[PDB]
RNA sequence: UGAAAUUCUUGGAUUUAUUGAAGACUAACUACUGCGAAAGCAUUUGCCAAGGACGUUUUCAUUAAUCAAGAACGAAAGUUAGGGGAUCGAAGAUGAUCAGAUACCGUCGUAGUCUUAACCAUAAACUAUGCCGACUAGGGAUCGGGUGGUGUUUUUUUAAUGAC
RNA sequence: CGUCGCUAGUACCGGAACUAAAAGUUCCGUAGGUGAACCUGCGGAAGGAUCAUUAAAG
RNA sequence: GUCGACGUACUUCAUAGGAUCA
């Protein structure tokens, strides 16, 4: 229990954005290569489509995407990035 | 060939791999060198002894002495094997502090640059230099030829003292195209 | 019918020495350095000076009368790494070789309990 | 250059 | 290495040298030779030094078959080595290695340039523009402006130059005095160096190192040679007689508690004076 | 400032005038680039002692 | 033009009576142009498992200094204890307590000498824990009890029964029960001895130490 | 386990 | 050193042994664990005062939270005046300036590093994360205190403590 | 195959003789800088890629 | 003086992402 002790810490205190980003890009595969999450069933993807209309919690008029937008920081690259991530995770919720 | 012996002392946490892989280690301690091994548990030190009447290499204890001693220090049976193959590896030594005083965080960054993620740097050293690397917290052991554990040092001591694992990896395929 | 001298190995980054003495450590019997043994500078540390200069050693030993040494190997230590190098394994075996008997084999490097600061600097050392 | 833990044992590359 | 592309600053450095049509230029750093160019079309005649070959006769390439033609001339070595001809004005964009050595060349030509460009990074060009006082004011800035007068021209960016280096540059204007001021280099740059090694203290804690004492003391028994006075020569002989002509000469010019950063060309020259006065000569 | 640097001037040519007044030569006196050194080799030395015999 | 070990000559060196094994070796010195003052003062240093012909010793070095010569014989007195580096290195482990003390003591002797003992916290045979730390007063406690035991039986002994002492590791015992009750306890051990400063010598001292 | 406590 | 050269060296260098002197620093144990308002704090022993938590059927009875003004401390570097000055070492000097993984290396080294009495008041002074109070899941590790056991061990007379 | 050359040397009175000549990481605070396209000293940060072994009072 | 710092007023560079089709 120790040894998970000391190495949870360890990786706790790094939060280097490209640091975590390798790490989720890794592990979304091994998921998705060994099948870890169940098929959604066609309810399962109502359900999630009618909260995401109920609420439109992905588009630019949030607070972060507002933010972004109108101070000329979404022309960078990276920002650019975060906020399609956002907004095509919004789309595939609206697939029918 | 006169009587000779020589002492090892194991390390506690070098104890338990010692067992599980003590089967394959008197063998070739016993039969190609012809020497007499045995682990005095009430002091946990490896004894080994010239046989004056079997035993013929005069090298044979010194090189059995070295391939138990790397095992000590952590490397695999198979590469500790290749002292008792060869004759021409050697073991060289040397601490993070040696390079540069890191303390804190950056002592934990160190060591973690240095092995890389999943390994993945000290392997590309190794196959690169021809050498075996052992890192031990901050105790660092390289294995192999002379001037083989020269160049794995270099390539770790640009590590420690802040050089990206990728510039390094990129030195060590010039280098490895040279050899 | 055996006497015991003393084998003083040490192995520095630029040379290694191999120095046999008396017990006490007071009379030399035989001093032999890398250097003395190779023709150019790059190859004093080398392993093979080291052999060259063990063997040197064992076969002036003989002559004087000593058929046994005890081995106390030593690096730079002090601020410096504390290992011995492999030019001091390479004198180490070749000496064994070498039909010398050995009796004891410690490690004598210098290992303060506190240091003054070592000379690389903030930055480091050892490009 | 090779990444992984080398197959061939260090007497085997020697 | 670093090419600049901008044609309006060539084209400033080469207006603001001001060159006569009577004028002899010294071109350092040819380069391409976007600059030589130009001086060439408003000169007398042009003598460039370039270390590459290369250059050199791309430069030559580019200057066959028109009306200047005969007017260059092209050094071929390394600038501080080559023994230089007789010039005018000097326009360089040099590789700023050689910026400290260049100017005080340029200060110990025997014939000094009436007007030189250089191009320097900001913090030389800045140490050289300082005045007392400044945060930058050092030994460069004094000996310089005891020697010459430096003004700036321009700032360079460093989006000018391709690939862009990791500091900025500036374009100044070098005038050597003419008469040179009578003084010895060797001892105003002396008691420049015993007073710099930290401009922000007194100038007596300047004077207590002892290795300074060594110094004065060795200087003050070879001046009592010189003058056919005897010496004793020993080590501690002469150290209490300096100490004591150190302390009344700072105390009397008042320099002993002003800070070297905050002293102007006066208040050296009166201690150089006062040192000579008393009987120490600094090298 | 125009009137102090005048007067500047003229101190500075008056000090000037002093100084040659005062002047010597400085092949024979150890330059201020020692003050770092605080130690010298057997070569330094032997320079030391033949240019001391010059000057006798 | 001469080889030096023409003029040089073989001196046998000889332990003292606490020791089983009085043969030690041998040393050399030039010949008595004399010998004897280079001889006096030298310092041998040597493992007690050669001493005394058992390998428990392995890890304590004795430095014996050359005090009366007779007849290519050099008698020695005890100088020093120590233990080897690599023993020291093998007990000093993570995840315990390292407690050391050092008294300043003089034999009934005038021998001011020094000892140094160590000592490291353990695990009880049915603990669990991973580590074994003790809290600073208990610490406090054990060297004080350990700096008292070593002053009584320094005090109350000669140099050669010190020795005599040192030899069977009695002393270690006597601090383990001491402090049995404090905190358990491991590697018990008189990690070294130095001689600070000597009293007159006495040839009749050391004869009847050598027999 | 040959060796383990004995010579071997 | 990539190879050299400044450097020391038959007046004995480097290395060996017995000592002695000086000034710093407290390895391994050492762990994001402990302590402190923060900066920070690591050899033994003694003295001086201070402190959190815990236990309490002790005492006062709103005395409290946050805080312009104002005050105490404030890493490293740095300034004034003494002391010290081993190591490392800005500045300065000097050898070499050949070779791109080892490409900035070497030697001497002023100020400094240390200390006493005062100045300076800045840090990625970081959890890039105000202080006080309430509430909202399970799990087992660790540090300090307390309670409970008819638990192991020691006290090798018991025991009572201590350790588990 | 000849003449004068050019390089090195030997002599003689610019001149005139002889011999030889296998080449084509990112920073923060502070303090400095005179081979400064940037360097250096001291303290700090990650906003920098953790592999192996590990109860051996077993 | 094509001077430094600051204040003010402006200019400019970093925008594409998924699906289908050829
Ligand atoms: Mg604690
Ligand atoms: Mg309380
Ligand atoms: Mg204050
Ligand atoms: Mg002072
Ligand atoms: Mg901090
Ligand atoms: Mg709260």
């Amino acid at each position: 229990m120790f040894r998970e002790e000391r190495k949870a810490r360890r990786l706790k205190k790094i939060k280097s954005k490209t640091y975590r980003k390798i790490k989720k890009k890794e592990l979304m595969k091994n998921r998705e290569l060994a099948a870890v999450s169940s098929d959604e069933d066609n309810e399962d993807h109502d359900i999630a489509r009618a909260k995401e209309r109920m609420t439109l919690k992905h588009k630019t008029n949030s607070k972060w995407a507002k933010d972004m937008i109108k101070h000329g920081m979404t022309n960078d690259a990276e920002t650019r990035e975060e906020m399609e991530e956002m907004l095509r995770q919004g789309e595939r919720l609206k697939a029918k | 060939i006169k009587f000779e012996s020589r002492k090892i002392m194991v390390p506690p946490h070098r104890m338990t791999p010692l067992r599980n892989s003590w089967t394959k280690i008197y063998p070739p301690l016993v039969e190609h060198l012809k020497l007499q091994v045995r682990m005095n548990l009430k002091t946990k030190s490896v004894e080994l002894r010239t046989n004056p009447k079997f035993t013929t290499d005069p090298g044979a204890l010194q090189k059995g002495a070295d391939f138990i001693k790397a095992f000590t220090l952590g490397f695999d049976l198979d590469d500790s094997i290749a002292l008792l193959r060869l004759d021409d590896l050697y073991i060289e030594t040397f601490e993070v502090k040696d390079v540069k005083t890191l303390t804190g965080d950056h002592l934990s960054r160190a060591i973690g640059r240095i092995a890389g993620k999943d390994g993945k740097t000290k392997f590309a050293i190794e196959n690169a230099t021809r050498t075996r690397i052992v890192l031990a917290d901050s105790k660092i052991h390289i294995l192999g030829g002379f001037t083989h554990i020269r160049m794995a040092r270099e390539s770790v001591v640009s590590l420690i003292l802040g050089s990206p694992p990728g510039k390094v990896y990129g030195n060590l395929r010039t280098v490895a195209s040279r050899l | 019918s055996q006497v015991f001298g003393v084998a003083r190995i040490y192995a520095s980054f630029n040379d290694t020495f191999v120095h046999v003495t008396d017990l006490s450590g007071k009379e030399t019997i035989a001093r032999v350095t890398g250097g003395m043994k190779v023709k150019a500078d790059r190859d004093e540390s080398s392993p093979y000076a080291a052999m060259l200069a063990a063997q040197d050693v064992a076969a002036k030993c003989k002559e004087v009368g000593i058929t046994a040494v005890h081995v106390k190997i030593r690096a730079t230590g002090g601020t410096r790494t504390k290992t011995p190098g492999p030019g001091g394994q390479a004198a180490l075996r070749a000496l064994a070789r070498s039909g010398l008997r050995i009796g004891r084999i410690e490690d004598v490097t210098p290992v303060p309990s506190d240091s003054t600061r070592k000379k690389g600097g903030r930055r480091g050392r050892r490009l | 250059l090779s990444d992984v833990k080398s197959s061939k044992s260090l007497a085997e590359i020697y | 290495q670093h090419i600049l592309k901008n044609p309006l600053v060539a084209q400033g450095i080469v207006d603001k040298a001001q060159i006569r049509p009577s004028d002899v230029v010294l071109e350092v750093g040819p380069g391409t030779g976007n600059l030589t160019v130009r001086i060439l079309e408003q000169a007398k005649n042009v003598v460039a030094v370039e270390m590459d070959p290369r250059m050199a006769a791309e430069l030559t390439k580019r200057v066959r078959g028109t009306p200047v033609e005969k007017k260059l001339e092209i050094m071929l070595g390394d600038f501080m080595k080559t023994e230089l001809p007789y010039f005018d004005i000097c326009i360089s964009n040099t590789p700023y290695q050689i910026s400290s050595p260049l100017v005080f060349k340029l200060i110990n030509q025997p014939r000094p340039p009436r007007v030189s460009i250089l191009m320097f990074q900001r913090e030389f060009a800045l140490r050289l523009l300082a005045r007392p006082g400044d945060s930058l004011y050092c030994r460069l800035s004094a000996n310089v402006q005891m020697w010459a007068n430096v003004t700036h021209i321009m700032k360079v960016g460093k989006n000018n130059f391709r690939p862009p280096p990791q500091v900025e540059s500036s374009v100044v204007r070098l005038e050597i005095k003419n008469p040179r001021p009578q003084v010895d280099y060797n001892e105003w740059d002396g008691l420049l160096r015993i007073v710099f090694v930290r401009k922000n203290r007194t100038i007596s804690a300047g004077f207590k190192s002892t290795t300074v004492m060594d110094i004065l003391e060795k200087n003050y028994k070879t001046f009592l040679a010189m003058n056919n006075e005897m010496v004793d020569d020993t080590k501690g002989s002469m150290h209490d007689v300096v100490k004591e002509k150190i302390d009344t000469v700072l105390k009397e010019t008042d320099l002993g508690d002003k800070r070297a950063g905050k002293c102007d060309q006066n208040d050296f020259l009166r201690l150089l004076y006062a040192f000579h006065q008393v009987g120490i000569h600094f090298s | 400032k125009f009137i102090e640097h005048q007067l500047k001037r003229e101190e500075r040519k008056t000090i000037i005038g002093k100084l040659q007044d005062y002047k010597i030569d400085t092949s024979l006196l150890t330059s201020s680039k020692r003050l770092g050194e605080g130690r010298q080799t057997k070569k330094e030395e032997f320079k030391e002692a033949l240019s001391l015999e010059r000057q006798g | 033009v001469v080889d030096p070990f023409t003029r040089k000559e073989w001196f046998d060196i000889k332990a003292p009576s606490t020791f089983e094994n009085r043969n030690v070796g041998k040393t050399l010195v030039n010949k008595s142009t004399s010998a004897s003052d280079a001889l006096k003062g030298r310092v041998v240093e040597v493992c007690l498992a050669d001493l005394q012909g058992s390998e428990d010793h392995s890890f304590r070095k004795i430095k014996l200094r050359v005090d009366e010569v007779q007849g290519k014989n050099l008698l020695t007195n005890f100088h020093g204890m120590d233990f080897t580096t690599d023993k020291l290195r093998s007990m000093v482990r993570k995840w315990q307590t390292l407690i050391e003390a050092n008294v300043t003591v003089k034999t009934s002797d005038d021998y001011v000498l020094r000892i140094f003992a160590i000592a490291f916290t353990r695990k009880q045979a049915n603990q669990v824990k991973r580590h074994s730390y003790a809290q600073s007063s208990h610490i406090r406690a054990i060297r004080k009890v350990i700096s008292e035991i070593l002053t009584k039986e320094v005090q109350g002994s000669t140099l050669a029964q010190l020795t005599s002492k040192l030899i069977p590791e009695v002393i270690n015992k006597e601090i383990e029960n001491a402090t049995k009750d404090i905190f358990p306890l491991q590697n018990i051990h008189v990690r070294k001895v130095k001689l600070l400063k000597q009293p007159k010598f006495d040839v009749g001292a050391l004869m009847a130490l050598h027999g | 386990l040959p060796g383990w406590g004995e010579w071997a």
